[PDB]
RNA sequence: CCCGCCCCUUGCCUCUCGGCGCCGGCCCGAAGCGUUUACUUUGAAAAAAU
RNA sequence: GACGACCCAUUCGAACGUCUGCCCUAUCAACUUUCGAUGGUAGUCGCCGUGCCUACCAUGGUGACCACGGGUGACGGGGAAUCAGGGUUCGAUUCCGGAGAGGGAGCCUGAGAAACGGCUACCACAUCCAAGGAAGGCAGCAGGCGCGCAAAUUACCCACUCCCGACCCGGGGAGGUAGUGACGAAAAAUAACAAUACAGGACUCUUUCGAGGCCCUGUAAUUGGAAUGAGUCCACUUUAAAUCCUUUAACGAGGAUCCAUUGGAGGGCAAGUCUGGUCGCAGCAGCCGCGGUAAUUCCAGCUCCAAUAGCGUAUAUUAAAGUU
RNA sequence: UACCUGGUUGAUCCUGCCAGUAGCAUAUGCUUGUCUCAAAGAUUAAGCCAUGCAUGUCUAAGUACGCACGGCCGGUACAGUGAAACUGCGAAUGGCUCAUUAAAUCAGUUAUGGUUCCUUUGGUCGCCUACUUGGAUAACUGUGGUAAUUC
């Protein structure tokens, strides 16, 4: 609706090569707009693209009228795409990992434990 | 973790006389339930015991000169008191209606538009009012001194600007749909 | 549980001048074995995302130690929970920063930054002179390191300027009355003053005077009085309030006397 | 109710080594302690949470 | 650069030792000694100090200021509940220290273990078997049986917090997340405002009579306009993924439903000599007492009072107790 | 909130207990619309246990002739990735329970000049073979045994 995306705790992050600070909205229609619709106007006020843009946070506060998250802005894609949390990557993606997980993972390897020389033969009865 | 229970119950159960002055106080502010009242009177013999300690010990000792001026200064901040005052023996001047005063609900009525308390306490609670930007359903507020001209209505609602309600919007729309053919 | 050595740390347990919270979990960094006291670290961690908020996640701070823009006493350290303390340099390339570990007024670890003019050396106490074989002497330090073949006339309880490169002291001073101090450790903490008397007891501890140029008088056990320079003269850039030490009475009054809390 | 005075006043000396003095000579701080305790008053010293 | 190793220092500790501090019992007053009790001399052993152990020798040690013996529904402490002052009671349980993995004993490896998700044996249990043999220890997380007055899901996940490894990369029922949850704590919904209708009293006018008129009150009849979340529910958001919450469409209130109960009404002690039934029967009653034909106490109805999302009942314990 | 009230008598004043009163924590009854915080097989049987799971681990840098994959061109020590296996490190931390345990444990205070210490950090690191010495084990290959096992 109305969008006003106001800058707070600007630093400038050599170390891990990215820009840190906090997102203050305001909005007095339906606060809480889309994350994916911060990041494009994040990424036209530092004229950096909406590639190595990444918010999170956005707990509203009672009463709405304001909403206030934490934005990352990096250097360039492969300084994101190293550092970033694997989820935060995955949340838009372009990183993911398969997780079966953690019944077939363990029933797995107890099996495993009954032989010997072969790892690959648990693996293949299903 | 941590906690505490803030009211506490009467010594005696059953009292004609102190029966008579918990409900006539409950009358005047509108208050729902005499737990509510309890827990005021607790706060203010809270305060009504620390006073008594400081009372004791020579002045230009630094427990009582630190201890009592951030005191004071609370008790002056809510206004209950005056810098007229500001000594340490009116701190046991203080009493129950004072309390009471600061209230929300009680600030509502007295610099805002109801038609009597218990319309006040009704209006907090379906969030037509706010305090200074910001809604609130809670009439236990108390209320700062510096903030008690800063009560308004909220920005958005039926009062002041804001969308029509669901009775007023369902009865436009009954000249037109609800009456108009059909 | 007793049949060895304990690895974990609680929170709840931990030395509180880190300024932990305790709603994030029962764990706390723990430091590792290294030169100085457990209790007197300030493990690698604490000060990188704790305080100056480089990072937000401790694998955040692993990931900047594996990369080298770390160097403590200008080494390079790796590991998160590395173990400095008190007269140490920490060294930031990357941005051009040095930093310096010293004690608050409070009794905490501050945020000290000083020229790269200074952060070449740290003062350093004696604690131990100790004759090796074929006759040659030690010298023993809180940092804990042995420097060879020291000259003959300093003595315990007295302080060394160290070259971190090479070692080979540049100054010392002699501990007396009428020479500049800082506290390290009791209850006193991070205040300054010259030494003014000393006092003696065969065995059982003995204490140490201190008076500053404040008008007030207070006393610490002898091993806890570290020297910083000449009588009223640091040989270190100290921070603000000068170990001076207010009240809190006059302390609060200075907060609503600049009437200001935000700049 | 901190120096001293009547006889006492933080009881003495003895001195000697390392500072302060004044003009070789002389003066006064630190060194042994006031028969012993309790008591009282001040410091040091003390994990966090509560 | 990586790795390894010797010694010293350091760090993390560990182990012995000092002084002081402990619940009940005298229907427990003498105890301890070659099956070392206390001390001396030398040695053995052990990481080291030491009757720790051995040889020889001495004859001591402790106690009415409570030893020794017995008891404990006794793990210790940081603490918790109540309380004017002084106290009393509790502490299995998140921090710190200790002890133990069915009961006992022995032992390997290692820097570190008298280890039990290591080993060996006995005793107590219990399983498989082709009866020749083999294998086992939930006071780890779930779950089951049993015991009882009495206690939850065979759920999701290494994202957080930290730990472990040769290691940025792997792993972790530690830990984090959800479910069950009226132990307990905080917040506070169950109707607010006008019209008519009667009703009151200040007020005004009037000689009284009477009228006007104002302030409020309930109370009936309908209503009238207004308001809102409870719920239903697209969407954003939350997060490891999700729930919840906050944020937002559209639907969502006329008192009959989008229904507040728990106890009591003789005295203690706030509240009825109302009506019907029962008639020392049945029952009530912490206590004092009610019931034998007019029941203020029983069984019901009506009405009223207290507390209010809570209230009653049993038991431990403190205050009340200047009745320790 | 430094507090009392009913009951021995025909009546009164005492002594004294009983009952009433309030909090706290366990059980239990009846009732329950929304929100945040969260204790939970201790009391009795430190009784007994099906099933599943709760400790593993590799960098350019200890050891790659997996006949695995790959190559492009191979081998001069010789690639790149890499299951397996030897080797190194850890399993002595955590978690759980409260049975034993009355100068014991434990708490405050002190002592190792009476001692040990993986590891980290700092020093210590020159009285017919050396162009590098010796010979076996696993994975692997192939052949088996038991009713049955991580033999």
């Amino acid at each position: 609706d109305t969008v006003t995306i106001r800058t707070r705790k600007f630093m400038t992050n050599r170390l891990l090569q990215r820009k840190q600070m906090v997102i203050d909205v305001l909005h007095p229609g339906k606060a809480t707009v889309p994350k994916t619709e911060i990041q494009e106007k994040l990424a036209k006020m530092y004229k950096t693209t909406p590639d190595v843009i990444f918010v999170f946070g956005f707990r509203t506060h009672f009463g709405g009228g304001k909403t206030t998250g934490f934005g990352m802005i990096y250097d360039s894609l492969d300084y994101a795409k190293k550092n970033e949390p694997k989820h935060r990557l995955a949340r838009h993606g372009l990183y993911e990992k398969k997780k079966t997980s953690r019944k077939q993972r363990k029933e797995r390897k107890n099996r495993m434990k009954k032989v010997r020389g072969t790892a690959k033969a648990n693996v293949g009865a299903g | 973790w941590v906690c505490r229970k803030t009211y506490v119950t009467p010594r005696r159960p059953f009292e004609k006389s102190r029966l008579d002055q918990e409900l006539k106080l409950i009358g005047e502010y509108g208050l729902r339930n005499k737990r509510e009242v309890w827990r005021v009177k607790f706060t203010l013999a809270k305060i009504r015991k620390a006073a008594r300690e400081l009372l004791t010990l020579d002045e230009k000792d630094p427990r009582r000169l630190f201890e009592g001026n951030a005191l004071l200064r609370r008790l002056v901040r809510i206004g209950v008191l005056d810098e007229g005052k500001m000594k340490l023996d009116y701190i046991l001047g203080l009493k129950i209606e004072d309390f009471l005063e600061r209230r929300l609900q009680t600030q509502v009525f007295k610099l805002g538009l109801a038609k009597s308390i218990h319309h006040a306490r009704v209006l907090i609670r379906q969030r037509h009012i706010r305090v200074r930007k910001q809604v609130v359903n809670i009439p236990s507020f108390i209320v700062r001194l510096d903030s008690q001209k800063h009560i308004d209505f909220s920005l958005r609602s039926p009062y002041g600007g804001g969308r029509p309600g669901r009775v007023k919007r369902k009865n436009a729309k009954k000249g037109q749909g609800g009456a108009g053919a059909g | 549980m007793a049949r060895g050595p304990k690895k974990h740390l609680k929170r709840v347990a931990a030395p509180k001048h880190w300024m932990l919270d305790k709603l994030t979990s029962v764990f706390a960094p723990r430091p590792s074995t290294g030169p100085h006291k457990l209790r007197e670290c300030l493990p690698l961690i604490i000060f990188l995302r704790n305080k100056l908020k480089y990072a937000l996640t401790g694998d955040e701070v692993k990931k900047i130690c594996m990369q080298r823009f770390i160097k403590i006493d200008g080494k390079v350290r790796a590991d998160i929970t590395y173990p400095a303390g008190f007269m140490d340099v920490i060294s930031i390339d990357k941005t051009g920063e040095n930093f310096r570990l010293i004690y608050d007024t409070k009794g905490r670890f501050a945020v000290h930054r000083i020229t790269p003019e200074e952060a070449k050396y740290k003062l350093c106490k004696v604690r131990k002179i100790f004759v090796g074989t074929k006759g040659i002497p030690h010298l023993v330090t809180h940092d804990a390191r042995t420097i060879r073949y020291p000259d003959p006339l300093i003595k315990m309880n007295d302080t060394i300027q160290i070259d971190l490169e090479t070692g080979k002291i540049t100054d010392f001073i002699k501990f007396d009355t009428g020479n500049l101090c800082m506290v390290t450790g009791g209850a006193n903490l991070g205040r300054i003053g010259v030494i003014t008397n000393r006092e003696r007891h065969p065995g059982s501890f003995d204490v140490v005077h201190v008076k500053d140029a404040n008008g007030n008088s207070f006393a610490t056990r002898l091993s806890n009085i570290f020297v910083i320079g000449k009588g009223n003269k640091p040989w270190i850039s100290l921070p603000r309030g000068k170990g001076i030490r207010l009240t809190i009475a006059e302390e609060r009054d200075k907060r609503l006397a600049a009437k200001q809390s935000s700049g």
